[PDB]
């Protein structure tokens, strides 16, 4: 019930670094926050909380749920 | 409303010195009456911030980049070592 | 032998020519960087620079108008030194002998004046600048946090 | 004002010390001994009376009162400050920097006379301007340290060099016994070695890993004298330098991260205890340049 | 060694304690020049600060080419005039002296490159560590095939 | 002295005043002050008015007009880098 | 006898000599610049008591310095024979009230003397409103009340110093002569075996040079100061011989370019130095030479001959050469030493007679030059005394110091303490003065010559440590202006009433007692060994009859503010420091009360400030109101005393006089009628006493913090009211006049409801943030209507003036009751800068309570913010269920090594409930009965002296037999700690806490005016990054360390956004402000605009600075 | 943003970066408050 709600061992030992995790979370709640101000254009590239959601929520602490539960992944260009 | 949006949104607090790396530390807000920032002592003596009289500034992280780092990096919770040693520094020792 | 080398490398190597060693045309700073600001009361307040090219402007002209009809020599001479102290002035208020003053308190602000020391661009509007969304106040304890 | 407690002994005690003093004196006024002898042994025996008056309090002190149990159990205070509120002040610093052969034969409770507030507001003031200007000196210094250590970021994961630095990891060592260096805390931990270390033909620490207690401790009791550890120093990569020679952070105790601005971090934990230094020549003794 | 050991004995006659890697850093930046002699065969001026790596470079250069070496003895110099003998021109400028350099750089006409913290400060771009590195903003980020199946 | 005083009318101030305006000006200014050296106070606008024969309308408004600008480098105290051009917005 | 309230002392010795008027630093110095009633009073009274002391003023002085001049033919004279005053024509609450300045006309007689036609016009010429300062010790100037300091500066006179050089291995000795107004010179010996003159240090030059250039020949300096081998090395090596060769090679070196002249040398000679006017050395100047040269009986005042720079040469060389006592060259027998420049007897103050004399004087001057240029250019039989001199130079140079310097300073009003503060104050810096980066060590240090001059405690602890100190309290103030203080004399080993004022200079001399040894029942001593002190500040004894002097008062070194606090002598120096330096910002509260322990000194520190009003004249109270205090005088006038209610002080404090007399008591004079602020009775009372505990409680008062009970909130015990203004003026701009009216546009009704009919917001109306005070419209602006807003006009129509909403609203957190409306108009006769029409101010009034965050301190250097206001039921309760009053962390007090308050503490006890000591036969309970402080009733306050306070023995015993409450049970242990219950849990605690009673302060580092916030506000004009400070909504400066740190945390993105987005980028601002209320993402950051200006700015310094992408140029 | 170049600035240079000639020293007009023409702060 806080920002520590999310543990951070357990996203540190599934990105193996600190930024990449940082930057990693930042980009997925950009996508969440656009998902959000879509007002019904259905963007395909725009997926949205993948973890349920209350009716209020910022989209960092979605985007740490969706790392930390592992469903989500990433990789570099 | 401001209680409801100022929750999972961190904020990074800092005292003026700021002489070593610890100086600023990112915390969760709560809201509370009167007109003074309330601090944790555990971690004052990170800040070196006695309560004589010490204004402590609070900057606001703003897109999902900075608060990200904020709650990841900058976390007051993750910082019980100073980095100066490797000693715990979060550990104040005057009363408790 | 050493150092003096060094320098003709510098102009030997590079591209740049040392027709900037001596100058022909003097650039102003834009006029929302050298503001003349209306204050409450009728008053104004006026950077420094605005000054500085305004001597340069007056002893500029007065060498034109010396120069369009016949002058001694003398006259002339002291008219282009008065305009090459007004330059160095502007660029330098200070580096040589007496800096310019002005009202009678304080040295008048330069170009380069801005450029150095803690007053000057680099260290208090680039690497520490003002920030919004930012508050202060005063600390007090809560162990219930 | 019970709580802190005048020892019994000091009163007889700087009794018998102004006695001498007192024969000393009447001594010098016969032009027996010079001025200068005469302060000189003047200020050692009163550093003899103000050293074992301290003993007196520190051994009169119970456990139980709450200025030593706070000052005991490293809550807050220093050993110093109670000399000088229990038993008498001591010597004090005059102005440009030498010593009243009079000490101040008063603590704090039984309350300082005029002229022994006088001469301890002389120490006073200089200790506060010199603490200002040593605060502005530490910000300057760390200015210039920051400015020379940036640009000094981990960038890589690891080189392939072998070469190190041979730190000292046990000395001083007594007849028969072993013992490991005093300052290996600052020195040889949170680095990782170069290389492999033997001793009987068995691995004792494996290479590239962090050194903590128990690695220290098994090879200054298996008997090592100097482990050669990867440092910063002799680090050879292409650019910057890498996380292994680096060796591990110590904010967050674990392996340093490829990006981490190291020299920055550096720079500041080098310039913050410069307005913790507090220090300065006690005396220059009459000569300068000593 | 001695300098690592005399500010360790300077701070540890107070008590505070500071890792040996912190002053290493600094260290490593202040031996990091070399003045040259001999250097009649490397084609550049002798008696003045070269970098370590310009000079090993050149020094490949020199002996690809078939000519000797010039000689370097290694310079130990202070964080100052070490922190204003850098290659960008902006960090020295913002540092003390800021007139001198800017002189200097425009009788050079030496570009920067926009490398370092402080020409990246100063610039407004993003610092080239921690987070600002390329190796860690080129990822793309994408939802798994089992969680778009999962809703 | 008509050299002088017309360079100085056209070049000593940073806002340039007519010399015509800068005579009417100095002429107030130097009739203000023998009537403040006469009656031993500082005179009304409006006898100023009535012993220079103008409106008292056009007095004030020369007045105003009779103004030096103020630097904005100027220091405010004991702190030199708050500067008098960083208070306005 | 009933001047002062009651107040038990606990003192053991009687004080001979009684402190002397505190303001008498600033009245009696005003008083000899103007020269009137009181002066000559003053002086007459002292030359016939045989004191020495100046028979001539401030301004007949510097009157009679312009002497009558001469033209180049010697036809005119001048000259100013006598000077006069006429009372002010506006009253000093005119004065205050109508934003003017406290002035009384100057006249002075003038007449005009013309030789060639023997004609004499004598007139007399106003020049100018000289400002006056009141009996408060203040000026009131431009309706502001400020304070001239005095100024620590090095006296004139010549000045021996001794160095040591590491290169030359031998020691090097230098001598220079400083003037009051002139030029400097300098000797300095044997800097490579060579001595050498610098004037002015312009040019390479030598001693021999110079005497061969004045009236004596070689063979005088060979015959007459042979006697010295480096001199006669100098002498023997000198090339040129004559006086001719040297003047000509003095006159080449000194001024080069131009071939040397007789007469051009020997006038630049005779005016660089000799002439009257630009070498005006100082009566102390010449003292001071006189003095230490050792010349017997030369010209009071006057230029530096060339006998004495022949003595400086002799003197110098006699110190170099080795011996230490020699004859004086035209004087006596004296000593030959080096004299440091921090010596206090060395070291003399302009007071503000001495500093306003000195602008006069520069006025004057300039006066003089304008006179000689009309003279030059006018013609004779044409000149009249009103025409040829200018009084514009003299009061602009006035009213250029009493505005816009470091001297004269914005008096604080904080409380009565700080006001005497800082009219005590001693300012080292300002002009022709000690400057803070000029400042080292051993200037800013406390000398041993600081005794009884300058307090060594109290000093601001900023940057400028030692530089301003406060004047002791038994200080006085030489005619000269060094600082003197009062001592006893000592006569065959007995101390008599006979008192003489020693300045730094005789006080070495001689040896000098401590007030503290004690006396038989005679006055000699019974002691035999005492503890005194001598030349160079060494502290060893004497015994026996050989002591001469005695100190009047163990209360003689420390100032007035640090008196004020109990038990000094066991606080720190720097924690007595923090206490005296922040005693000074304690508000005044509501009702204040005076403290139940604390020295007898607050009755005269507060009755000496000018604000507690006091009767001129004896007689009887006629009427009593809280506006105003009618009496009768006994001769039969009737005088009436009006009290500041409610005014605003400088620092927003109320001013507020409470009523002490009743309706027909009798009166005295001097004695306190109606209270000042933070006042009672008469005395000083700066805060509120409060029942203390030591103890860790909860964590809430952790690093000194602090913990207090919600009956400081519900009895209005610590709470303030603070008085606001504001103002705002309609003017006359180019476009039209701003007009203050009711008709605001575009607001609705209700907000404008509680205004007046011209637009004023009524006396008495409750205001909060953003709320309408006054209205004031501007009269039109550059219309650009967009055509939406075009539209909507349409459809609800507009007002047809088009005005713009410029009103002035209350700033942001503020909440007050408006208490009065002052309006200035044009159309009236009220006077109004040129421009305006009209002017308006408003006073806000808040009671504010104590809460959060505010600063409360003690008076021992103890200081904390307030991090819990709990419930009384929650704080721990005494033996009888009296809850503590607030709870002290005792951390802090071992570390900080204060444990006075702790002494405090147990006496405050002891004052709450009285003691009963009677026939104890005690040493302790014997000294009490004697004092006088052994029958004491509960409440009464007590006296403990800052250096005669109540000893060990007398707490404890005192501890021992107080006075029951209730039950025939006392309540702390003799231990000074009671058994304290819990109020939280019930249970008692554990160990017994230390209880009592600590006054304690109300700072002005209020939270409520702290706390300040930005999201969006205004920005900077030069440079586009938001502005700064708390009224002008500016944002916190995120500086050089922070930057670091964030690099340090490797935090690429947040810096990046705190230095591009939150600042310094014209359109990155406003697209994240849309982009955050329209709910969709932050845009990527532009470029600062501070770069631009950058590189704008190295672009017009001639360098072509071009930004270049990867492809080619930006 | 690949590098930052400095270097002498001839007087084409400057020539090129200037969008006319400052020919007059005055500034503002008294009266209508509106900047000169062809001087300081030119529109
Ligand atoms: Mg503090
Ligand atoms: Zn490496």
């Amino acid at each position: 019930e806080g920002i520590i709600n999310p543990p951070i061992d357990e996203l540190l030992e599934a990105t193996d670094s600190k930024y990449s995790l940082v930057i990693y979370a930042a980009k997925r709640a950009r996508q969440i926050n656009a998902y959000y101000s879509q007002l019904g254009e259905g963007l395909l590239e725009y997926v949205g909380p993948l973890v349920d959601t209350h009716v209020h929520e910022k989209p960092l602490s979605i985007a740490l749920r969706e790392i930390n539960a592992g469903l989500l992944t990433s990789e570099a260009i | 409303v401001l209680e409801e949006v100022i929750a999972e949104h961190p904020v990074l607090l800092n005292r003026a010195p700021t002489l070593h790396r610890l100086g600023i530390q990112a915390f969760e807000p709560q809201l509370v009456e009167g007109k003074a920032i309330q601090i944790h002592p555990l971690v004052c003596t990170a800040f070196n911030a006695d309560f004589d009289g010490d204004q402590m500034a609070v900057h606001l992280p703003l897109s999902a980049e900075a608060q990200a780092e904020a709650r990841i990096l900058m976390l007051s919770s993750n910082n019980i070592l100073k980095p100066a040693d490797g000693r715990p520094v979060t550990m104040p020792t005057q009363d408790m | 032998a050493l150092k003096r080398l060094k320098v003709v490398s510098a102009f030997l190597q590079t591209s740049n020519s040392p027709k900037g060693m001596v100058l022909d045309c003097v650039p102003v700073i834009p006029p929302d960087l050298r503001p003349m600001v209306q204050l409450d009361g009728g008053r104004f307040a006026t950077s420094d620079l605005n000054d500085l090219y305004r001597r340069v402007i007056n002893r500029n002209n007065r060498l034109k108008r010396l120069l369009d009809l016949g002058a001694p020599e003398i006259i002339v001479n002291n008219e282009k030194r008065m305009l090459q102290e007004a330059v160095d002035a502007l660029f330098d208020n200070g580096r040589r002998g007496r800096p310019v003053t002005g009202p009678g308190n304080r040295p008048l602000k330069s170009l380069s004046d801005m450029l150095k020391g803690k007053q000057g661009r680099f260290r208090q509007n680039l690497l520490g600048k003002r920030v919004d969304y930012s508050a202060r106040s005063v600390i007090v304890v809560g162990p219930q946090l | 004002i019970s709580d802190i407690v005048v020892p019994d002994a000091k009163k007889e005690i700087v009794k018998g010390y102004e006695g001498q003093d007192e024969k000393v004196q009447k001594q010098y006024e016969r032009g027996l001994i010079t001025k200068e002898e005469r302060t000189q042994e003047l200020i050692a025996i009163w550093t003899k009376a103000t050293n074992e008056v301290a003993e007196a309090m520190n051994d009169n002190f119970p456990k139980t009162n709450p200025v030593s149990m706070m000052v005991n159990s490293g809550a807050r205070g220093n050993m110093m400050q109670m000399r000088q509120i229990a038993g008498m002040r001591g010597l004090v610093s005059n102005a440009k920097n030498e010593t009243i052969p009079r000490p101040i034969k008063a603590s704090f409770r039984e309350g300082l006379s005029v002229l022994e507030y006088f001469i301890s507001t002389h120490g006073a003031r200089k200790g506060l301007a010199d603490t200002a200007l040593r605060t502005a000196d530490s910000g300057y210094l760390t200015r210039r340290l920051v400015d020379v250590s940036q640009d000094v970021i981990i960038r890589e994961e690891d080189c392939g060099t072998e070469r190190g630095l041979k730190l000292p990891i046990a000395t001083r060592d007594a007849d028969g016994t072993l013992r490991k260096a005093e300052d290996v805390e600052t020195s040889v931990y949170a680095r990782m070695l170069a290389e492999d270390v033997v001793i009987d033909g068995k691995v004792i620490a494996p290479a590239n890993v962090d050194l903590g207690d128990v690695l220290i401790d098994a090879l200054v009791a298996h008997g090592v004298e100097e482990v050669k550890t990867r440092s910063i120093l002799t680090c050879e990569s292409q650019v910057g330098t890498c996380a292994m020679c680096y060796g591990r952070s110590l904010a967050t105790g674990k392996l340093v991260d490829i990006g981490e601005a190291v020299g920055i971090i550096a720079a500041q934990s080098i310039g913050e205890p410069g307005t913790q230094l507090t220090m300065r020549t006690f005396h220059t003794g009459g000569v300068a340049g000593d | 060694v001695h300098l690592v050991g005399e500010v360790q004995k300077v701070y540890n006659s107070q008590g505070v304690s500071i890792h040996d890697k912190h002053i290493e850093i600094i260290i490593r930046q202040m031996l990091r020049r070399v003045t040259i002699i001999e250097s009649g065969d490397a084609e550049l001026l002798p008696g003045e600060l070269v970098e370590r790596t310009k000079f090993e470079t050149e020094n490949r250069r020199v002996v690809q080419e078939g000519g000797h070496p010039a000689s370097g003895r290694p310079q130990l110099m202070g964080i100052t005039k070490a922190s204003l003998a850098t290659e960008s021109w902006l960090s020295a400028a913002s540092f003390q002296e800021t007139t001198r350099v800017l002189t200097d750089a425009a009788i050079n006409a030496k570009s920067d490159s926009l490398i370092g913290l402080k020409e990246n400060v100063i610039i407004g771009k993003l610092i080239p560590a921690g987070t600002g590195l390329s190796r860690y903003r080129n990822i793309r980020v994408e939802p798994t095939e089992e969680a778009k199946a999962a809703m | 002295r008509q050299a002088i005083t017309r360079a100085m009318a056209d070049q000593a101030r940073t806002i340039r005043i007519p010399v015509h305006m800068v005579e009417v000006i100095n002429k107030l200014a130097r009739v203000q002050r023998q009537m403040l050296q006469d009656l031993g106070r500082e005179p009304t606008p409006e006898e100023l008015a009535k012993e220079l024969d103008m409106t008292p309308e056009k007095v004030i408004e020369v007045q105003k007009y009779g103004r030096e600008p103020i630097s904005l480098h100027t220091p405010l105290g004991e702190d030199g880098d708050s500067e008098f051009g960083d208070l306005i917005e | 006898a009933s001047t002062a309230p009651l107040r038990i002392s606990f003192a053991k010795i009687k004080e001979p000599l009684e402190v002397p008027n505190l303001l008498a630093l600033q009245t009696e110095s005003f008083d000899w610049l103007l020269g009137n009633d009181a002066w000559k009073a003053r002086v007459e009274s002292a030359l016939e008591s045989g004191q020495d002391v100046p028979t001539k003023s401030g301004l007949e002085e510097i009157f009679e310095e312009i002497s009558p001049i001469e033209d180049f033919s010697g036809s005119m004279s001048l000259t100013f024979r006598d000077h006069r005053f006429e009372p002010p024509k506006n009253s000093i609450d005119e004065c205050k009230d109508r934003d003017f300045t406290y002035a009384a006309p100057l006249f002075v007689t003038a007449e005009f003397t013309n030789n060639e036609t023997g004609e004499i016009k004598s007139q007399t010429v106003f020049m100018g409103d000289f400002p006056l300062m009141t009996n408060k010790g203040t000026f009131v100037i431009n309706g502001t009340e400020r304070v001239v300091v005095s100024q620590l500066v090095r006296s004139p006179g010549v000045y021996f110093d001794s160095s040591i050089d590491k290169t030359s291995d031998k020691d090097i000795f230098s001598a220079k002569i400083i003037p009051s107004r002139g030029a400097w010179l300098e000797m300095e010996i044997d800097k490579r075996d060579m001595v050498g003159v610098r004037i002015d240090r312009k040019r390479k030059q030598s001693v021999t040079v110079l005497l061969k250039a004045l009236g004596w020949t070689t063979e005088q300096i060979l015959e007459e100061f042979g006697e010295y081998e480096s001199m006669r090395a100098t002498l023997e090596k000198d090339h040129t011989q004559g006086q001719d060769d040297a003047l000509l090679d003095i006159y080449r070196k000194l001024r080069p370019g131009e071939p040397p002249t007789r007469e051009a040398a020997q006038t630049l000679l005779e005016n660089l130095y000799f002439n009257p006017k630009r070498y005006d050395l100082a009566k102390v100047g010449r003292y001071k030479v006189n003095k230490k040269l050792g010349a017997d009986e030369p010209l009071d005042a006057g230029v530096l001959t060339t006998d004495d720079v022949i003595a400086t040469i002799k003197y110098l060389v006699k110190l170099h050469a080795g011996e230490t006592e020699t004859v004086g060259e035209s004087g006596r027998e004296i000593v030959v030493e080096t004299d440091d420049i921090d010596h206090f007897g060395n070291r003399r103050i302009r007071n503000v007679g001495e500093l306003i004399q000195n602008q006069v004087r520069t006025g004057l001057a300039r006066m003089e030059r304008v006179v000689r240029e009309r003279m030059t250019t006018q013609d004779v039989e044409a000149i009249t005394p009103q025409t040829l001199i200018n009084i514009r130079p003299v009061v602009a140079s006035i009213k250029e110091f009493f505005g816009t310097s470091q001297l004269s300073q914005f008096m604080d009003q904080n409380n009565p303490l700080s006001g005497l503060t800082h009219k005590r104050r001693l300012n080292a810096l300002g002009p022709g003065g000690l400057s803070r980066e000029r400042a080292g060590f051993e200037v800013r240090d406390v000398h041993p010559s600081h005794y009884g001059r300058m307090c060594p405690i109290e000093t601001p602890e900023g940057p400028n440590i030692g530089l301003i100190g406060s004047l002791a309290s038994y200080g006085r103030i030489n005619p000269f202006g060094f600082i003197e203080t009062p001592y006893r004399k000592v006569v065959e080993g007995q101390v008599t009433d006979d008192v003489d004022y020693l300045t730094a200079d005789e006080e070495d001399r001689f040896v000098i007692a401590q007030a503290n040894a004690a006396l038989g029942d005679d006055m000699r001593f019974a002691e035999a060994r005492v503890l005194v002190r001598r030349r160079g500040g060494e502290v060893d004894y004497v015994p026996g009859d050989d002591v001469d002097y005695m100190d009047v008062s163990p209360r003689q070194m420390v100032s007035v503010a640090t008196a004020m606090i109990p038990f000094l002598e066991h606080d720190d120096a720097n924690r007595a420091l923090m206490g005296a330096n922040m005693m000074r910002q304690a508000v005044p509260l509501i009702k204040s009360e005076s403290p139940l322990v604390g020295t007898g000194m607050e009755y005269r520190s507060a009755a000496d400030a000018g604000d507690v009003v006091k009767a001129e004249k004896a007689g009887v109270v006629q009427e009593v109101s809280a506006d105003y205090i009618t009496t009768t005088n006994d001769d039969g006038t009737y005088i009436t005393y009006r009290l500041a209610k409610f005014s605003r002080s400088n620092q927003g404090t109320s001013v507020n006089q409470k009523v002490i007399v009743a309706e027909g008591d009798r009166i005295i004079e001097g004695q306190v009628l109606a209270d000042g602020p933070a006042t009672e009775n008469g005395e000083m009372a700066l805060g509120k006493n409060l029942l203390v505990a030591f103890m860790p409680w909860e964590g809430h008062n952790y690093e000194d913090a602090i913990i207090l009970s919600q009956r400081l909130v519900q009895d209005d015990v610590l709470s303030s009211i603070h008085i606001e203004e504001h103002e705002v003026d309609a003017r006359d701009t180019k476009l039209g006049p701003e007009e203050i009216t009711r008709d605001i546009p575009n607001v609705s009704e209700e907000v404008l409801a509680d205004l007046d009919e011209r637009g004023i917001i009524r006396i008495g109306a409750e205001v909060v943030a953003g709320d309408i005070l006054v209205g004031k419209v501007t009269p039109k602006g550059e219309t650009e209507l967009t055509p939406e807003e075009r539209l909507l006009r349409a459809i609800f129509g507009e007002k047809a003036r088009e005005v713009r909403d410029t009103s002035l609203k209350v700033p942001h957190g503020e909440i007050g009751k408006v208490i009065g409306v002052r309006v200035f108009d044009r159309e009236e006769g009220d006077e109004l800068p040129p421009g305006v029409n009209q002017l308006v101010r408003v006073y806000v009034a808040q009671k504010r309570k104590i809460t959060d965050g505010d600063k409360l301190a003690g008076r021992h250097g103890n200081k904390g913010v307030i991090s819990k206001i709990n419930p009384i039921e929650d704080m721990p309760f005494l033996e009888d269920g009296t809850p503590v009053d607030i709870i002290l962390n005792p951390l802090a007090v071992p570390s900080r090594m204060n444990p006075g308050q702790v002494l405090e503490i147990h006496l405050g006890w002891l004052a709450s409930r009285g003691w009963d000591v009677s026939g104890l036969a005690e040493e302790w309970a014997q000294r009490l009965q004697v004092i006088g402080a052994d029958k004491v009733e509960p409440g009464t306050n007590v006296a403990t002296p800052v250096f005669d306070g109540a000893r060990e023995d007398e707490l404890a015993g005192l501890l021992q037999h107080t006075i029951p409450n209730r039950d025939g049970e006392r309540m702390v242990l003799p231990s000074g700690k009671a058994r304290l219950f819990d109020g939280r849990s019930g249970e008692p605690f554990p160990e017994p806490i230390s209880v009592g009673y600590m006054y304690i302060l109300k700072l002005h580092h209020l939270v409520d005016d702290k706390l300040h916030a930005r999201s969006t506000g205004p920005y900077s004009m030069i440079t586009q990054q938001p502005l700064g400070g708390k009224a002008q909504f500016g944002g916190q400066r995120f500086g050089e360390m922070e930057v670091w740190a964030l690099e340090a945390y490797g935090a690429a993105y947040a810096l990046q956004e705190l230095l591009t987005i939150k600042s310094d980028d014209v359109t990155g601002r406003v697209k994240v402000y849309e982009a955050i209320v329209k709910g969709e993402n932050i845009p990527e950051p532009g470029i600062p605009e501070s770069f631009k200006v950058l590189i704008k700015e190295m672009q017009s310094l001639c360098l072509n600075v071009e930004v270049l992408s990867s492809d080619g140029m930006s | 943003f690949d590098e930052l170049r400095i270097g002498l600035a001839t007087a084409d240079d400057i020539r090129q970066w200037s969008h006319g000639e400052v020919k007059k020293p005055e500034t503002i007009n008294y009266r209508t408050l509106k900047p000169e023409k062809d001087g300081l702060f030119c529109e």
